[PDB]
């Protein structure tokens, strides 16, 4: 499956400096939610990531 | 021919099959309500889940 080893962190990271990273990183924001209306009554929630 | 040999005619009469008619219809009858009644309830569904 030609496996797939994909590079990773510097672990021994201790000084060192990336190079293109920012792109290479994403914030985890996130929007959206999670709700249901049952009965007629809406029950409601979000996402609230942390 | 479903019955095997020939051949259909006025004669050959058969004694009745009563019991079962009484029964059958029962089975039968039931469903009927149920869909029906259900359907409506299915309609009316004030909430989702139930439906």
């Amino acid at each position: 499956v030609l496996q797939a080893k994909v590079l990773d962190l510097a672990n021994h990271t201790t000084s060192i400096h990336i190079w293109p990273w920012h792109e290479a990183s994403t914030e985890f924001a996130y929007e959206d939610a999670y709700s249901v209306t049952i009965r007629n009554k809406r029950y409601t929630a979000e996402v609230k990531e942390f | 021919e479903l019955l095997g040999l020939g051949q259909r005619r006025e004669r050959v009469r058969i004694l009745k099959p009563t019991v079962a008619h009484a029964i059958i219809q029962m089975w039968y009858s039931w469903f009927v309500e149920d869909d029906r009644t259900l359907a409506a309830a299915r309609r009316t569904s004030r909430d989702d889940a139930e439906k």
